């Protein structure tokens, strides 16, 4: 339709913006414990999924939680300890964050060039309705 | 017109030497690494009228088989081999491949094996005795010592079988082992002969050679190079938008 | 059959040595750095690719 | 790009390397302890163009390419060696020679 | 023929190869 | 990557040195012993080809 | 259903809790 372009970009945009709203928060909970009900915090991710509408979108279907194992943490003066006296403690890659962050910041810059160049061509284009 | 896929091309090709280049700087610790060299290749587009454009393309040579420095950690099964020896191991698909990676285990079954890999010597693999420990000749010779027998009875069991390929004509397959390549295999058979010639060293590993300089020095020309190209990149961008105002009346 | 044999009062310590653990420290220290520079060029070539 | 996804293995492989060197480094003292020691490996690598033809009555390089995937850290292994005897007069403490391990 | 002229015979398609055999 | 294997190697080396001079002064008194000495050599030299 | 379509009511104001209820 042409016109189909704005909402793909759109549509990478958010999913971009998701990705890096979760790894800013992430970052945030990296050396937190015990959050609500006493739950041991753990570490999400986003995944990326296109719009068959051939060619589409991109979406973020769910947050999925990290299978990768908890750290254990003796300290049996917190009442979080269990019988061995272990801490469960958030698995949180630094390096992997800060990689998703840049990722996150190039696509999004991408997809803006990208969105700027064809509204240009758009622009261009109703010169010849007269 | 063109020009700006010239460049383009040129980008691409820097983006993916600079990827070879972060690969080599990466596993700069694995024990017995080889490096992968690099250098950019040129190929011309011509014919009937003004060859002028001359694409790049990258392109990686074998590798370089300077040895790698050696650190002595005294456990009784690891090798060092001389400027190009090589250990041959069977692969997965099981043919044969070399390495100099001389983290050599032994399994519980007396099963001797490079990680993933077992060791090849006069036949097939080699296999030592359930338990005893293995000491390793200056030339190959596994000596077994059964535990609690006296020592007077130790005991040869086997022998390392030992290549040597002076580096220009071996290339890494898809798995880090190397083979020979075709008109190289044609020539020495499809299976190298051992040699004596070749001495190892025990109780000392070898690392990879990967040097820092020339990875530094590489980082800053792709980086200029890829920031050149876009720069010409934008300028023929800008220069073909200006100019496509003729048709206009 | 290879069992060892027994002393009173004495306790094996750990096999540990210090200097190989040192250097490698200043090792893994170093190859970080390079690799962190790494990514640093990379993200500056992506970021000038994106300011085209 | 496969530059970021490739360091960030290099990265995640050193800092595991300095997890183990700081772990065998903390139990200096603990009594009969072995030291670890971990090995990497480098992934399966891509290859892009085939080798063309050589020895041509020519001395070119070889032409073909083929990028790498970064290290994964394969395996830790403990030096089962033997330690030094402290003496602790204590008449109930036991100091194995050799290998053997209490059940 | 000069560049950019008239001519009656297709030019011959271009080959650009990595490494001559 | 260079000085710093070859500098270990070094250390490890005066390490062992040092453990038997240890070994030897400390049965300075039993009965029967016979002292030790080490002995070192280098490790292998790589080559570079001239053109 | 999917963020960005159109509803006919308004979402469900949002809170953080510090400490469950």
């Amino acid at each position: 339709a042409l016109l189909n372009i704005f909402d793909i970009a759109g549509s990478a945009l958010a999913a971009q913006s998701k990705r890096l709203n979760v790894a800013a928060s992430n970052l945030a909970n990296a050396d937190s414990v015990t959050g609500p009900d006493g739950q041991p915090y753990r570490a999400k991710q986003v995944v990326f999924q296109v719009d068959a509408a051939a060619t589409g979108g991109v979406k973020v279907a769910s947050v999925i939680e990290s299978q990768a194992p908890e750290k254990l943490v003796y300290e049996p003066g917190n009442p979080l300890a269990d019988a061995n006296g272990y801490v469960k403690m958030p698995n949180v890659d630094v390096v992997g964050e800060m990689v998703n962050t840049m990722s996150a910041s190039r696509s999004y810059q991408a997809n803006i060039e990208v969105l700027n160049t064809v509204k240009s061509m758009m622009l261009k284009t109703l010169t010849l309705g007269q | 017109d063109h020009a700006i896929y010239t460049a383009m091309g040129a980008a691409s090709q820097t983006l993916n030497q600079q990827a070879v280049t972060a690969s080599n700087l990466a596993n700069a610790s694995t024990p017995g690494f080889r490096a992968q060299l690099n250098a950019l290749r040129a190929v011309p587009v011509d014919g009937l009228s003004l060859a002028t454009r001359t694409l790049v393309t990258a392109s990686t040579p074998g590798a370089d088989m300077t040895p790698g420095q050696l650190d002595y950690t005294s456990r009784p099964l690891d090798v060092a081999l001389q400027q190009d020896g090589w250990l041959v191991v069977q692969a997965a698909d099981g043919a044969e491949g070399y390495t100099r990676n001389g983290n050599i285990q032994v399994g519980p079954t007396g099963q001797l094996t490079i990680q993933g890999h077992p060791v090849i010597g006069e036949g097939g693999p080699i296999t030592v005795p359930e338990g005893s420990e293995i000491t390793i000749a200056a030339d190959g010779t596994i000596s077994a010592l059964n535990p609690g027998d006296p020592p007077n009875t130790v005991a040869p069991v086997g022998r390392l079988k030992l290549v040597k390929a002076e580096g220009n004509e071996v290339q890494r397959s898809d798995d880090g082992l190397f083979r020979l390549t075709a008109e190289a295999q044609a020539e020495r058979g499809a299976v190298l002969a051992a040699d004596p010639s070749i001495r190892i060293m025990s109780g000392v590993l070898e690392g990879s050679n990967v040097k820092p300089v020339e990875a530094m020095t590489d980082m800053i020309a792709n980086a200029r190079r890829f920031e050149m190209q876009m720069k010409v990149i934008t300028s023929v961008d800008e220069n073909e938008g200006r100019a496509n105002q003729l048709l206009s009346m | 059959n290879g069992a060892g044999l027994l002393y009173q009062g004495y306790v094996e310590t750990s096999n540990v040595n210090v200097a190989e653990e040192l250097v490698n420290m200043i090792q893994v220290q170093r190859a970080y750095e390079i690799n962190s520079k790494a990514v640093s060029t990379t993200d500056q070539m992506l970021q000038k690719l994106t300011q085209l | 790009i496969s530059s970021l996804w490739i360091a960030k293995t290099g990265l995640d492989a050193q800092q595991t390397n300095m997890d183990v060197i700081a772990n065998n480094l903390a139990n200096v003292s603990t009594n009969g302890f072995k030291r670890q020691r971990a090995v990497f490996e480098d992934l399966l690598y891509q290859t892009i163009r085939q080798p063309g033809a050589q020895s041509s009555e020519q001395t070119t390089l070889p032409s073909g390419l083929q990028i790498g995937t970064g290290v994964r850290p394969v395996a830790t292994e403990r030096l089962h060696s033997q330690g030094n005897l402290s003496q602790t007069n204590n008449s109930k403490d036991v100091a194995i020679k050799g290998q053997g391990f209490f059940q | 023929g000069v560049p950019g002229a008239l001519s009656n015979q297709p030019a011959p398609p271009n080959e650009a190869p990595i490494a001559t055999p």
